């Protein structure tokens, strides 16, 4: 315990690669190039403690559902068990996104290169969660219609692969003057609108919100935007600098919202499965 | 207690030449190493910290490399003011220890 | 910028005790730990130990356990080190070094020369 001893430092003495939020004035971990010191810091208080734990807790719970739901006892309750792949893809995305997020935050203070590597993973993780969310959702909403479903899926994956590849850029390019990573990110959010409305027109507006729960499900899209808008704005830190150094920062609320939103997606999505069994087609 | 062994005891080079100073630790210090330069009769000044991080305001000629038990300080394009004693220290474990030091001469 | 100022040269008799002063300016004094270093003439640096302004908690090298005691004045933003039962072996220049989260010292005092003579 007398190894890798460290103390919290103010924002001013931080290196540029650790300077990512000027509204967090104190409680920053000093750069420590040790994974042992980085993982041991999880059980200590600093600017990133909240971010670690929120997605660390989110990971375990989403991990349970993935495995618990995957070992469904009522395999008989599932028709035709082909459906497990659809749910599984979602869980991988949620689990990977969640695992990458807590890892990046923990190893954030290690070194500039390590921070860079894990940062790319965090970005890739978000794209995976979005990709994962669509497969279960698209499958059931277009359960009756195979041709529209296959087509919607290809777009998301192409846009999704594009997102991960653009963000990681391990193979080629960046950093660049170009803001194209944003274009691919734009693809993910936007691709969702064509399917969602398509579902409403085909099933009717009234039936889709009430039964499809799309309107009730509308909250999730709102939540993600709230989180995205909130994090960029950096509220409430912007309004009260130095008052949100350790708790209730924008990033942790955003981190919390991702779990709440992914869960809401799951509850809403599960209801869609019940809708499908009732009606073969119409 | 971690023991820091510095090599060599002393060395000399001409302006523009490259010199490498090596430091070896008894146990793994996990990249928690720093390099200092001390002019005669003056307090030492940090050059590199955290094994490979250049301190602010320090000339680009100074660089750090290594991991675990072996670390190196390399000086490129040697300068007249670079003469002095160079030290390495480990801040990974208590008590914090320093190397024997290296004396540098410029021709 | 950050400046660490030390007291003047000290000449003392064996068995005497001395106090070294480190004056910190240009930064929040409580923000970082303060370390003490001893360098015997024509010798390498030795780490005496560290002191925390925030916790008033200090660690000493086994070699300097009884020899040195660290005290601090927060109002004056000044750190002190006390050397007792001075001996011949203690004739060295003493420095105060400020760490930055980890024990790497960006800032150093000019140093205090403690000369112990039987004379
Ligand atoms: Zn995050």
């Amino acid at each position: 315990g007398s190894e890798g001893r460290w103390r919290v430092i103010p924002y001013d003495v931080l290196p540029d690669w650790l300077k990512d939020n000027d509204y967090l004035l104190h409680g920053h971990r000093p750069p420590m190039p040790s994974f042992r010191a980085c993982f041991k810091s999880i059980f200590r208080i600093h600017t990133e403690t909240g971010n670690i734990w929120t997605h660390l807790l989110g990971f375990v719970l989403f991990l349970f559902l993935g495995i618990l739901t995957m070992l469904r006892p009522n395999m008989y309750f599932m028709a035709p068990l082909q459906e497990k792949v659809v749910f599984g893809m979602f869980f991988l995305g949620a689990v990977l996104c969640l695992s990458f997020s807590w890892l990046f935050h923990t190893v954030y203070c290690h070194s500039e290169k390590v921070s860079r590597t894990f940062s790319k993973l965090d970005y890739s993780g978000i794209a995976l969660l979005i990709m994962g969310s669509f497969v279960p959702w698209l499958y059931y909403s277009f359960y009756c219609s195979p041709q529209p479903r296959l087509i919607y899926l290809s777009i998301v994956c192409v846009l999704g692969i594009s997102a991960i590849i653009v963000a990681q850029w391990d193979r080629f390019a960046t950093p660049k003057h170009r803001q194209t990573r944003a274009g691919v990110f734009l693809g993910l959010g936007l691709s969702g609108v064509v399917p969602t409305m398509h579902f409403t027109i085909a099933e009717g507006f009234v039936k889709a919100t009430t039964v499809g729960q799309m309107g009730w499900f509308f909250l999730m899209a709102v939540m993600y935007i709230t989180g995205a808008g909130l994090y960029a704005a950096r509220i409430p830190e912007r309004f009260f600098p130095g008052k949100f150094d350790i708790w209730f920062q924008s990033h942790q609320i955003f981190h919390v919202l991702v779990v709440a939103a992914a869960f809401v997606h799951f509850y809403g999505v599960s209801n869609l499965q019940e809708f499908r069994y009732g009606l073969e087609g119409g | 207690d971690i023991q820091m062994t510095q090599s060599p005891a002393s060395l000399s080079a001409s302006v523009g030449e490259t010199v490498t100073i090596t430091c070896r630790a008894s146990g793994n210090i996990h990249n928690f190493l720093a390099w200092y330069q001390q002019k005669q009769g003056k307090s030492p000044q940090v050059l590199v910290y955290n094994a490979k991080t250049l301190a602010d305001g320090v000339p680009s000629r100074f660089s750090g490399s290594g991991s675990g038990t072996q670390y190196s300080l390399k000086i490129n394009s040697l300068q007249p003011e670079d003469f002095g004693s160079y030290y390495c220290q480990q801040f990974w474990s208590t008590p914090y220890t320093f190397g024997g030091g290296t004396k540098l001469e410029i021709n | 910028e950050v400046l660490l100022q030390q007291s003047g040269p000290e000449l003392v008799k064996p068995g005497a005790s001395v106090r070294i002063t480190c004056k910190a300016s240009g930064y929040t004094f409580t923000d970082f730990n303060m370390d003490w270093v001893k360098q015997s003439p024509g010798k390498s640096l030795e780490w005496i130990g560290d002191f925390n302004p925030n916790s008033g908690g200090s660690i000493y090298n086994q070699k300097f356990k009884d020899k040195a005691t660290f005290t601090v004045d927060k109002s004056s933003s000044t750190a002190y080190m006390e050397l007792r039962s001075l001996t011949f072996e203690d004739t060295a220049v003493y420095y105060c070094a400020r760490e930055t989260g980890t024990a790497w010292f960006a800032y150093w005092g000019q140093g205090t020369l403690v000369t112990v003579s039987a004379a």
